[PDB]
């Protein structure tokens, strides 16, 4: 039963039905697990001082007329906020000035930070800064192990014993070389790179202000918390796929595919899971339905037409259609667009424009009866082409104007050709022409006027006069 | 600018290099001012500007800023025509397989990866896992695991095990595959293993992989990563008149694809669950598959409302595709159409043309003439004058149309004569006049038919139309060498009335000094039109060497014939106008005058004949009246006798003496006899009904009836029509197919009743349906025949060959249906002819046999002349003129360059709508036998013991007049060379049971049979004869199956009887159901009976099957090689056919069915290609066993017989050309020294030239066997993929081409038409030769 089908709907239904829906107790348990993981991640990220440093820097930037208070803290768990930030700054400075009390004061600072409701973007910035620093530390560590374990070929267990804990000194530097083995004394050339890696680690440690093992502990603790939260969210999504499908059932004939609708519903369900709260006592379905229907409707308004229409205009069109239907049902027959202005609040032209908005375009390959098996696309002609009669008239006019310009004097022909875009890429202004010819602008104008008068004189340009078709 | 086209598959890098940008949004327009949106399907910055040299933002709107890109929007300032050739690309987020290479008829990817298509589709559907690089995990490189199995394997091992799913896994496997290692492994397997199916599969795999390696393609490129975007203009979004829009389905498909890709990217960014990611990947795969080819993989996606969407493959394919609807045929300018009329005053080389149509057509010519004459200063002034229609534009038109031909064409173009050229004559009206003589050629009438008009434009086209397509230049049919402009109805009637003597008339027996005074006496009213008079005439004869000799004498003729003698050209005898001059006589006279004088006298004589016939028909004024249908006075009596006989037969049936079937047969026979009697009586009464008396008692002559003359001049009507008009119309046919026992006894002159009318309606509707379907079938057949032989062009003059085809007259066992003159005229002789008596040398070898040579051969009574043919031509890529012979449309020989294949196909396909025991000698002759093993029996009759004996009747001229097949063991009265008389029985036999007589005498004894085991004891109830019926294998038991009844003739000494001339015993193993005539203990004699063993579609589906090479349903078994037969042991079957040669081995064996009768005996020696069974013969076996001559002779004979039965005359040159084209491919047996495979199928010309080169060098050639293919198979198997893709299976042809990386040289007619240049057939042959000679100089 693994195959014998082609439609992906059946396979999706099978994969979805392989799992079973939850109950209220399971929802409460999953919410509790999510809260526990979030609290663990919050503690792990508050236990670091660089979070407080970034908080103080952002607060200083806000106070320096460079940002706003809206994206600083998402409420509280505004003079009170200012005094709390001042207290946090004082706690941080006394923590930096109390380098055996540093650990306890860091714990107190972390508790006060957790007492503050920051912004998710700020929390993500703290998380990615932690990731950057731990990635630098682990890159240095892998360079350290590659420089002697994979280069000096020094023993595994010996490396583990003399490297677990120190990670800073020459315990892995001189021992791997001066241990009287035939393959040990051959990499004083890479000893320099070993020293450079040690200096890089020392600089990173000085910048961080803490050890390395505690950093690794925080990193893997928050990784475990994130994995637990992801597992719980995946369980919730797999449980509520059925509700997503049930909600998406009712929009299957609005220009969008059922699979697209259910995918948008899944996205909305994930968004709702990301913000669900179980302390209110309400069931998850009531909170998820709003998000799912909002996502489905937004997708329908966005990507269900060949020509995109804004959400507000789509809502206006829907409201107009609903009114019109209600008035038709109540009164008896189709009303007039002028009468809709009395019922609604419109200047009587917006309704006309909405009605004049073009519907979905007609298919090019639609047939018209038999018509010797011909479609609509066989009766559309290109309007951008120029007639051969027009091209021949243009060629004749060019020849005639060239012949007429040959008769005039050389200077007159040159100044004419310069004034008008004739036989050249572009025309030249009267001032540039005068400058090129070393002749004043007014004299150029007078010579042009004399030429025009001579051309207006009769017994010439008879074909030019004949070039008018009126 | 180019000479070849290369096709392959596109790499992602090349696709990116094609693209001018990336498309990221599906937005089309902004619904306000309809401006092109950014990064959309119609993005201006990607696909170029919208207007000419106009920026999108307006900053630059002049040609001065051409070539510079804007900074506000980025839109280059250039022409708007670059929007028609600019393409975009889309960066897919996940790999997507190509639907063509996956769902093509052969699964390219499946058989490349040695994986089943079902399994590959399973992996693609995200159903099961697949292992890649298993390593030391005890897992195969292509093993498929389910979800549970994959989880179990991951639990045990977390490393050294890689498993993926879908297009990514397929691409990884394709990349990891090693082509060279696969090739060497498959070659080693081919060398080691020995199996037919395995060898075939490995050979196909090795060929495909070697071609892939030779080509520059890569296996991983079959999975799409970046896909191209069609240019905007090819999928327009133009605003329709009324504020609406029109769009193509490609826009919606691209929109879908883009939206699903964006959703997949968003879900990947948001770390979506695995199930959702898989669902999105599946949606993307489905969207791409539906964009590429909708409806191929699953159900087709519906469009806007109801209809399904159209894809790129849909546009490429179909009858309405680009290849057929917009590239092979195209609408053209300078064309016009209207209704046609007669206009009898016209000449053969001119037609009538309305003034308005010619004024509308020759507008540029009029404009140029007006400009040149100085009447109009400007082209606009000339156009205004033409619109105003002044008095000078008509003169200008008369000047320009004086010598400018035109083209007239009818909408069905069945043959070459569907388009002709004429010389326009300006007339008043809106209807075209067409010459009556070309009406038969055009197959047009005057009941609302229409025709098209085409104006040649260039000088070369005008000269071609004048020199080749002119009506006077083609008077002979290309199909047969006969005239095609012969009069049909009115002229034939007029000439028949003119030349028809009478018994008594005015001025009988007057002596006339000339046709001039004969016409005087006619016009003056002093003599009748047709009276027997004496006229002095002078005739001229070309007996001299090109000179004419005049002789004068007195002849007995009529006034009409004397008057008609004026228009006869001065090259013909007077005897050709001294008859009734029907339609056949008129055609023969026209042909004789042509062949004797030339061309100009022929057309002049035809015009004069038509004028005279029209005039004299109008002068006679024959009519039709109700009294013309003469009812015989015996019809009622015959009807009464028939009714009495029917009543008597009914009473006899009621008495129980006869059965229902016999009663029906008797009734229908009586009715048919009555109908024949009535028809004969009415013929006799109508044919000589006119009786008069001249200067005496009485005399009888041919009847003067109007209908009789109409039916006897061949103009209209026939014997069937006359029978239906003046007599009963006979028996009808029920819808089931049988014949109603009650005929229609009323004719059309009397009143038919409702029952008979309702009965006739069935036949009328059947006829109408058959006519409706025949055209639809003939069109397809003609297209299939044209597309297979379109590349055949005469290219050489003499190939220097010595082979030929033996040509003999067709004899069916009676009167000859095809004289030897018809099958030999116009052909070149392959070998020098000898004298009939074999005494002197006759006409030389390389002569062209014209009418003089044919007359000489007839006079000398030559039996059979052999001639060359195109199937034996040695010319490579074409044929020579000598082998073809002569074009049977002009007097001279065939010219070089003519595309004979198109003419042959058209001639074959044109008449397709016309298609729906005792020997009794006829005439005295000498009995002749060929290949007869005869012997004298005990009764004196010449019994025959050979199955290949033909009875022939040779007269004293030495010509063959009869041909009969003599069954084996038939009684013959006469012998060889014995003179006989007509109507004498010479041969007798029993068709219901063939004899098992022996050629030797002696004793018959019973050995190796047991009563009940093999034979049964039965006593006849009536005759009482005691005979032993031999039971077959199924009737007998299993024990006696190995003991066949063996009867052997023994002499009086007990030894086996030796056949005279040999010593092999003659024992016969009787098969089942063999009744033995004589028992043991009774001496027999040679030629005595010993044992007895009991023993066509209409229309042209026979022609279709013959041209398609379809195998018969029950083919006749033939002998592979000559030798003795050694029956095989039943092996779950009837018998095993093993033929032992004289000295060679006998490994051959055949599976003979038990329900098929066999003819060969136990000790009968068979010959190569000899028949073993009875039934239809297979053309492939015929070819394989008797060369190409036998099979081409069989095909030609069959098609000629069908066409002759249908009444259509077609020359066999076309058939021969089609057979040659069908006999183009050939396979390889074994390669001597040139690289070739053991089963590869290549062109015959290639291996021929390779073998010639090897023989010229010091190497050894190879061996091949000719192959026979159908027309469609030959057309599909073509070196050029363009022609194959144009015909059928476009997707398959393109896939194979792409995969193989084939290079296409034009080298043809259809490819040059597709590309749009001169074809190398007509005037462009010399241009093509010059181009070839310039290239590679
Ligand atoms: C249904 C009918 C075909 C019937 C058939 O033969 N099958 C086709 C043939 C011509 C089509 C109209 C015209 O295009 C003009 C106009 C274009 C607008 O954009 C939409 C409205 C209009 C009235 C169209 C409607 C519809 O599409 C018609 C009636
Ligand atoms: C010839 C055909 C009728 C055939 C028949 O049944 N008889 C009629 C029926 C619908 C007509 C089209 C639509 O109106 C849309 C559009 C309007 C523009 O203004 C001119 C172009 C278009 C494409 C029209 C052309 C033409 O007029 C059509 C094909
Ligand atoms: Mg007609
Ligand atoms: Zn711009
Ligand atoms: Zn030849």
């Amino acid at each position: 039963e693994i195959g014998r089908t082609t439609d992906p709907v059946r396979m999706y239904m099978r994969e979805m039905g392989t799992v079973e829906l939850l109950t209220r107790e399971g929802e409460i348990d999953i919410a509790k697990r999510i809260e526990d993981g979030i609290n663990q991640v919050q503690c792990s990220v508050a236990e670091y001082p660089e979070a407080i440093t970034y908080l103080l820097e952002q607060y200083d930037r806000v106070e320096a007329e460079e940002a706003r208070l809206s994206d600083l803290i998402t409420g509280f768990v505004p003079e009170l906020a200012r005094e709390k930030f001042a207290e946090l700054r004082a706690q941080y400075v006394v923590t930096r000035d109390t380098i055996a009390t540093a650990q306890e004061e860091i714990l107190k600072l972390s508790e006060v930070f957790k007492q503050f409701r920051l912004v998710p973007k700020q929390f993500d910035y703290l998380v990615n800064s932690m990731r950057v620093m731990m990635d630098r530390v682990r890159t240095q560590e892998r360079l350290i192990m590659k420089l002697c374990v994979e280069q000096c070929k020094m023993p595994k267990k010996n490396f583990i014993t003399l490297f677990t804990g120190n990670e800073t000194s020459d315990t892995w530097f001189n021992a791997a070389i001066a241990m009287n083995k035939p393959w040990s004394e051959k990499l004083h050339d890479v000893s320099e790179e070993v020293h450079r890696a040690l200096q890089k680690l020392q600089q990173i440690e000085e910048e961080t202000g803490l050890t390395i093992e505690q950093v690794k502990d925080i990193n893997r603790r928050m990784s475990i918390g994130e994995a637990k939260a992801r597992r719980a969210k995946k369980e919730m999504v797999e449980a509520n796929l059925r509700l997503v499908i049930s909600i998406a059932k009712k929009y299957t004939n609005r220009g969008l595919q059922f699979l697209d609708l259910i995918q948008e519903g899944n996205i909305g369900l994930m968004k709702a899971v990301d913000k669900f709260e179980y302390r209110r006592g309400y069931k998850f379905s009531t909170y998820a339905t709003w998000w799912i229907r909002q996502a489905i409707t937004r997708s329908i308004a966005d990507q269900a037409r060949t020509i995109r229409i804004p959400v507000h205009m789509i809502e206006t069109i829907n409201k107009l259609n609903r009114i019109s239907r209600q008035m038709l049902q109540e009164m008896g027959r189709e009303p007039t667009p002028e009468e809709l202005a009395e019922r609604m609040l419109m200047p009587e032209d917006k309704i006309r424009k909405v009605l004049k908005i073009a519907k979905e375009p007609i298919s090019m390959e639609t047939p018209i009866g038999d018509d010797e098996d011909s479609h609509l696309g066989d009766f559309i002609e290109d309007t951008t082409l120029e007639l051969p009669l027009d091209s021949a008239t243009t060629e004749s006019l060019r020849a005639a104007t060239h012949d007429v310009l040959a008769g005039l004097t050389a200077r007159e022909a040159k100044v004419l050709r310069m004034r008008f875009g004739i036989d050249m890429n572009t025309d030249y202004t009267l001032e540039e022409v005068g400058k090129q010819f070393d002749v004043t602008r007014e004299r150029i104008r007078q010579i042009e006027a004399k030429a025009l008068r001579k051309l207006r004189h009769p017994s010439r340009s008879e074909v030019l006069r004949s070039f008018l078709d009126d | 600018e180019f000479d070849a086209i290369k096709i392959a598959l596109a790499s992602p890098d090349m696709i990116r290099s094609w693209s001018f940008g990336e498309v990221k949004k599906p937005e089309t327009i902004n619904y306000r001012t309809f401006k092109p949106e950014r990064d959309g399907l119609f993005c201006a910055r990607i696909f170029g500007p919208v207007k000419d040299y106009e920026c999108l933002c307006g900053k630059y709107k002049r040609l001065k800023h051409r070539g510079v890109i804007c900074e506000k929007c980025g839109v280059e300032v250039t022409q708007t025509k670059v929007r028609r050739e600019r393409m975009g690309h889309i960066e897919l987020a996940s790999p997507t397989a190509h639907i063509w290479f996956l769902k093509s008829l052969p699964s390219r990817i499946g058989l490349l990866l040695d994986m089943p298509l079902r399994d590959i589709e399973r992996v693609l559907y995200f159903e099961s896992y697949v292992v890649i690089e298993g390593g030391m995990t005890n897992l195969e490189r292509q093993q498929i695991l389910t979800e549970e199995q994959y989880l179990d394997a991951l639990e045990e091992f977390g490393d050294e095990f890689d498993a993926k799913m879908g297009a990514e896994a397929i691409q990884a496997l394709l990349k990891s595959m090693d082509l060279e290692q696969e090739c060497e492994q498959l070659r080693e397997e081919l060398n080691e293993t020995n199996s037919e199916t395995k060898r075939k599969k490995l050979t196909k795999r090795i060929k495909l992989l070697e071609a892939f390696v030779q080509s520059g393609n890569k296996p991983e490129w079959m999975i799409l990563t970046v896909l191209p975007v069609l240019p905007p203009d090819l999928r327009p979004l133009v605003p329709l008149d009324g504020g609406r829009f029109a769009t193509s389905d490609l826009n919606d498909l691209y929109r879908r694809v883009i939206n699903r890709n964006n959703r997949l990217k968003r879900l990947l960014d948001l770390a979506a669950p695995d199930i959702i990611v898989r669902n999105e990947k599946r949606m993307l795969q489905e969207a791409v598959d539906a964009l590429l080819d909708n409806g191929r993989r699953g159900r087709a996606i519906t469009g806007s409302n109801k209809r399904p969407l159209k894809s790129l493959a849909d546009m490429i394919k179909g009858k309405q595709g680009r290849f057929r609807q917009n590239l092979l045929g195209k609408r053209v300018d300078y064309s016009g159409r209207s209704v046609i009329t007669v206009g009898p005053y016209l000449r053969l080389h001119q037609c009538g043309l309305p003034k308005k149509m010619a004024l509308e057509l020759f507008k540029p010519f009029i404009y140029g003439k007006l400009e040149l004459r100085g009447l109009a200063t400007t082209i606009k002034a000339a156009k205004k004058m033409v619109e105003r229609e002044e008095a000078v534009v008509w003169d200008i038109l008369d000047e320009v149309i004086r010598e400018h031909p035109v083209l007239l064409n009818r909408a069905p173009t069945l043959h070459r004569l569907g388009i002709q050229a004429f010389e326009p004559v300006l007339i008043e009206g809106k209807a075209i006049q067409l010459h009556p003589l070309v009406c038969a050629a055009y197959n047009a009438d005057f009941d609302g038919d229409q025709m098209a008009v085409h104006v040649p434009l260039t000088l070369e086209a005008q000269l071609e139309a004048r020199a080749l397509m002119m009506s006077t230049n083609n008077i002979l049919s290309p199909a047969n060498g006969e005239p095609i402009i012969v009069p049909s109805q009115d002229v034939v009637l007029g000439l028949y009335y003119m030349t028809r003597d009478c018994v008594n008339a005015k001025g009988e027996g007057m002596v006339l000094t000339g046709p001039k005074e004969a016409e005087r006496l006619y016009r003056s009213g002093l003599a009748s039109l047709h009276a027997r008079v004496k006229v002095r005439i002078t005739e001229y004869e070309k007996d001299a060497n090109g000179e004419l000799v005049a002789k004068t004498s007195l002849k007995d003729t009529t006034v009409g014939r004397a008057i008609l003698w004026m228009i006869v050209p001065k090259g013909l005898p007077y005897s050709i106008v001294n008859q009734a001059l029907g339609k056949k006589a008129i055609s023969k006279m026209l042909n004789t005058c042509y062949r004797i004088l030339g061309l100009k006298p022929t057309v002049i004589f035809a015009d004069q004949i038509m004028y005279t016939g029209f005039a004299y028909a109008a002068r006679s004024g024959a009519s039709v009246g109700i009294d013309d249908m003469v009812i015989p006075e015996k019809k009622h009596e015959i009807i009464s006798e028939a009714e009495a006989e029917v009543a008597e037969i009914q009473e006899q049936f009621q008495s129980g003496l006869v059965t229902a079937g016999e009663r029906y047969n008797k009734v229908i026979d009586i009715w048919a006899a009555a109908n024949d009697r009535v028809s004969k009586a009415m013929m006799d009464n109508l044919q000589t009904e006119t009786v008069i008396n001249r200067d005496g008692q009485e005399e009888k002559q041919v009847s003067f009836n109007s209908i009789y003359m109409m039916a006897d001049s061949g103009a209209r009507g026939s014997a069937a029509q006359i029978r239906q008009l003046a007599g009963m119309r006979g028996l009808m046919a029920k819808p089931d197919g049988s014949i109603i026992e009650t005929p229609i006894t009323a004719n059309f002159r009397e009143g038919l009743n409702v029952l008979q009318y309702f009965i006739s309606t069935h036949g009328a509707r059947k006829g109408l349906a058959d006519t409706a379907l025949k055209t639809a079938n003939s069109g397809y057949l003609t297209r299939r025949l044209v597309d297979v032989a379109q590349d055949l062009v005469v290219t050489e003059d003499d190939c220097g060959t010595h082979e030929g085809i033996m040509m003999t007259p067709v004899i069916e066992g009676g009167d000859v249906k095809e004289p030897l003159r018809d099958r030999v005229l116009g052909r070149v002789t392959a070998e020098d002819v000898l004298k009939p008596g074999t005494a002197d040398i006759l006409v030389p070898r390389n002569t062209l046999l014209h009418e003089q040579w044919c007359d000489l051969l007839e006079e000398n009574s030559v039996d059979a002349v052999k001639v060359r043919s195109v199937v034996s031509c040695d010319t490579d890529f074409g044929v020579c003129a000598h082998c073809y012979g002569r074009d049977l449309a002009r007097g001279h020989i065939i010219n070089k360059g003519e595309a004979i294949g198109v003419i042959a196909a058209q001639s074959i396909g044109e008449p397709g709508t016309q298609l729906t025991s005792s020997i009794q000698v006829k005439n005295k002759g000498s009995i002749k036998l060929s290949n007869v093993k005869s012997v004298v029996n005990s009764s004196g009759k010449l019994v025959i013991t050979s199955r290949n004996t033909e009875l022939k009747l040779i007269d004293e001229f030495g010509r063959t007049k009869e041909s009969y097949k003599v069954p084996y063991g038939a009684v013959l009265a006469k012998g060889d060379g014995e003179q006989v008389a007509g109507g004498e029985t010479v041969a007798n036999w029993d068709p219901h049971t063939m004899p098992v007589i022996t050629e030797v005498s002696g004793f018959v004894r019973f050995t190796d049979m047991i009563d009940g085991q093999t034979i049964t004891r039965q006593t006849d109830e009536l005759t009482g004869l005691s005979s032993l019926v031999v039971l077959d294998s199924a009737e007998r038991t299993a024990g006696g199956k190995d003991l066949r009844p063996a009867l052997k003739i023994v002499d009086a000494q007990g030894n086996d009887v030796l056949i005279p001339g040999t010593d092999m015993p003659a024992q016969y193993f009787l098969p089942g159901k063999a009744i033995v005539q004589l028992e043991d203990g009774v001496q027999i004699s040679s030629g005595d009976t010993l044992a007895r063993i009991p023993q066509i579609t209409g229309g042209l589906p026979r022609v279709a099957d013959l041209f398609e090479a379809r195998r018969p349903k029950e083919p006749a078994i033939l002998a592979e090689i000559s030798g003795i037969v050694s029956f095989g042991k039943e092996t779950k079957g009837k018998r095993r056919l093993v033929i032992t040669p004289v000295d060679g081995s006998d490994p051959y064996e055949e599976m003979i069915p038990k329900w098929r009768q066999l003819n060969v005996f136990e000790g009968e020696r068979v010959e190569r290609g000899d028949v073993i069974s009875d039934g239809p013969e297979a053309p492939h076996d015929i070819l394989r066993l008797r060369g190409v001559h036998a099979v081409t002779r069989y095909i030609v004979n069959e098609v000629q017989d069908v066409y002759r039965l249908q009444g259509v005359k077609i020359n066999d040159k076309h058939i021969e050309v089609i057979v040659r084209q069908m006999l183009r491919k050939a396979t390889i047996v074994n390669a001597g020294s040139s690289d070739f495979l053991e089963g590869e199928q290549v062109e015959y010309s290639r291996v021929k030239i390779a073998n010639r080169e090897l023989e010229a060098n010091g190497k050894v050639g190879a061996t091949y066997s000719r192959d026979l293919l159908g027309i469609t198979k030959a057309s599909l198997a073509t070196e050029s993929f363009i022609s194959a893709a144009s015909f059928q299976e476009t997707t398959r042809v393109l896939t194979e081409a792409a995969v193989a990386g084939k290079r296409d040289e034009l080298r043809g007619l259809k490819e040059n038409v597709i590309v749009g240049r001169l074809i190398p057939a007509g005037t462009g042959y010399a241009y093509h030769q010059d181009r070839m000679r310039r290239r590679a100089a």
